[PDB]
């Protein structure tokens, strides 16, 4: 059960500049010891995951997999939920371990086993007879886990689809590190309304979680709610997903 | 988008009931309402009956009420009716019926969308 | 009750002209939601039907162009631009709303000069 939807010709890749960005804390006692950073004013590559052109059909899909090259920094900005989750592994194949975070309506599960994924990952959404509800269950993306290490279960870490002031735009970070065997996430989330560009001002991110996978990474792909566009007489869609990335360095 | 297939060909003997089975390929079984329809040779359909998908049952025509029990089950995907005390003078072509809900995840609204597409059918074979 | 009947007993036509068809009820169609709900059928000799309209004024797609219905009141009709020899067979009118969801009668399409 997969499907090709992720077809496209060749596109390139934009970029832009990164104005103090990804900025946070190492230690646990102040807020407001070299490490992994993103250096001021470093190249970001915006992507476009849906897109539109002539027609103004979403036929522009693409989530390429990028390398996971001493962490990552990630940020979208948008005012949706079609942004779901992670993938994270070495070479993303039935045959070595890897990690999963599954966000969904009310929890995230992060989740390792030996997953055995598809040529692409979907997580999309679709209708339930019996029930009077949309449902969101989608073994599409790994297909199957044969052998498994590990699980969790919490509060979702994205916002929710808050939609508070429509004059604004959720602009959501994150930064993901594999140091010394311990898997660091930090956070923050940012009310901005300007421009699409990722804005001047210090965020401060600050910690998520602490988990000991004791995984190799060097691949990471990210998932999206792509909802089955039940056809009013194809397959699936959604709307603008969009996001950036940056990488980290050992400079300091 | 969706492919239906069904077979009823079966060469019995008269005097039990008759299973009629509808594959479906494309949507999911829990994505697409059902309904039935018989034509008998020389004669026209009638609608018998299906899945209410705003009211989440299966209500028949006051015709066939307790005559025939239908049903389906997503781990095959193959939506049953077996109709009951069957003979040979009775046996006809049976058809499937297959719909859904039009709106998108946030909807603006339901969808009656009765059937559009259907079966190859098949002869309910009794004799 | 809601019933579903059209006025000719046969329609013998011939090739290249248009051609309609009438059909006609017993109570009105519309919908709570406001907009009202209609659908017409085709079906070829050896065949199963075909969805032709879903709604007063529309068409299924896949199916031939020209292919039209007078979406309004209650007699509401099944009309085309051209008529074509394989299209030989019958029609049918069906509502949508009351769900007892009646079958109505159709009337035998031929071609004839
Ligand atoms: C992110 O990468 C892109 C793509 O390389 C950068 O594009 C910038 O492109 C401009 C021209 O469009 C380059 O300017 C160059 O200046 C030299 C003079 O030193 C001139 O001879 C060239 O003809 C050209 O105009 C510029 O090299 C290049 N910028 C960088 C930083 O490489 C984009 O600016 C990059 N952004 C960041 C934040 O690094
Ligand atoms: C989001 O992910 C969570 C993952 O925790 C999903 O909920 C979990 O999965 C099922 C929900 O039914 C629960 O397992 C068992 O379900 C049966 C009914 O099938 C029940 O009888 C058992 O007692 C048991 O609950 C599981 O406990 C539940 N866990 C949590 C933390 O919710 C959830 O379905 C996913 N979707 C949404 C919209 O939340
Ligand atoms: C993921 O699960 C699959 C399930 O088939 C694992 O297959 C594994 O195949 C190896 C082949 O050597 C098994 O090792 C052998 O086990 C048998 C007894 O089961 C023993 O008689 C042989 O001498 C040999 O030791 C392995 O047990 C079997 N399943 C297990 C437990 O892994 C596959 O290896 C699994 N991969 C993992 C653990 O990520
Ligand atoms: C993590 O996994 C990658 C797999 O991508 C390992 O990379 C291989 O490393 C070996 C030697 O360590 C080389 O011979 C291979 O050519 C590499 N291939 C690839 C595809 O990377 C990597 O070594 C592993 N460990 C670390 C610390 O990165
Ligand atoms: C398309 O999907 C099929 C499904 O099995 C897969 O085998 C194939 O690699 C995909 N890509 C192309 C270009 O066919
Ligand atoms: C349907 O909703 C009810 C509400 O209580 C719940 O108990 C049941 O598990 C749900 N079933 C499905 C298939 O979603």
């Amino acid at each position: 059960q997969c499907v090709n939807l992720t077809t496209r010709t060749q596109l390139p890749p934009a970029y832009t500049n990164s104005f103090t960005r990804g900025v946070y804390y190492p230690d646990k006692v102040f807020r407001s010891t070299q490490d992994l950073f993103l250096p001021f004013f470093s190249n970001v590559t915006w992507f476009h995951a849906i897109h539109v052109s002539g027609t103004n059909g979403t036929k522009r899909f693409d989530n390429p997999v990028l390398p996971f090259n001493d962490g990552v920094y990630f940020a979208s900005t948008e005012k949706s939920n079609i942004i779901r989750g992670w993938i994270f592994g070495t070479t993303l194949d039935s045959k070595t371990q890897s990690l999963l975070i599954v966000n969904n309506a009310t929890n995230v599960v992060i989740k390792v086993c030996e997953f055995q994924f598809c040529n692409d990952p979907f997580l999309g959404v679709y209708y339930h007879k019996n029930n009077k509800s949309w449902m969101e269950s989608e073994f599409r993306v790994y297909s199957s886990a044969n052998n498994c290490t590990f699980e969790y279960v919490s509060q979702p870490f994205l916002m929710d689809l808050e939609g508070k002031q429509g004059n604004f735009k959720n602009l959501r970070e994150f930064v993901f590190k594999n140091i010394d065997g311990y898997f660091k996430i930090y956070s923050k989330h940012t009310p901005i309304n300007l421009v699409r560009d990722l804005p001047q001002g210090f965020s401060a991110l600050e910690p998520l979680v602490d988990l000991p996978i004791g995984i190799n990474i060097t691949r990471f792909q990210t998932l999206l709610a792509l909802h089955r566009s039940y056809l009013t007489p194809s397959g699936w869609t959604a709307g603008a997903a969009a996001y950036y990335v940056g990488y980290l360095q050992p400079r300091t | 988008q969706v492919r239906v297939v069904q077979s009823g060909a079966e060469v019995k003997n008269p005097g039990a009931s008759v299973k009629v089975s509808c594959k479906v390929s494309g949507y999911t079984l829990t994505e697409l309402s059902i309904h039935w329809v018989r034509q008998a040779p020389g004669n026209g359909l009638e609608w018998m009956g299906g899945f209410d998908p705003e009211d989440g049952e299966t209500i028949y025509a006051q015709k066939f009420q307790g005559r025939v029990t239908m049903t389906e089950d997503t781990s095959t995907d193959t939506a049953y009716m077996e109709l009951s005390s069957l003979r040979s003078d009775d046996t006809a072509v049976y058809y499937c019926a297959t719909a859904g809900a039009i709106t998108g995840t946030p909807r603006n609204f339901y969808y009656y969308y009765g059937m559009d597409v259907w079966g190859q059918g098949t002869t309910v074979t009794v004799s | 009750d809601i019933v579903m009947t059209q006025t000719p007993l046969s329609s013998p036509v011939t090739l290249g002209q248009p051609a309609s068809i009438s059909c006609r009820s017993s109570q009105s169609l519309v919908h709570s939601d406001g907009n009202t709900y209609l659908s017409w059928l085709q079906q070829r000799p050896g065949q199963p039907p075909r969805l032709l309209i879903y709604k007063i004024s529309n068409r299924f797609s896949g199916v031939p162009d020209r292919f039209s219905g007078s979406g309004a009141g209650t007699d509401f009709t099944l009309k085309i631009s051209r008529v074509e020899a394989e299209d030989v067979g019958v029609y049918y009118c069906m509502q949508v709303t009351q769900f007892p969801y009646t079958f109505g009668q159709g009337t035998k399409l031929e071609i004839k000069r």
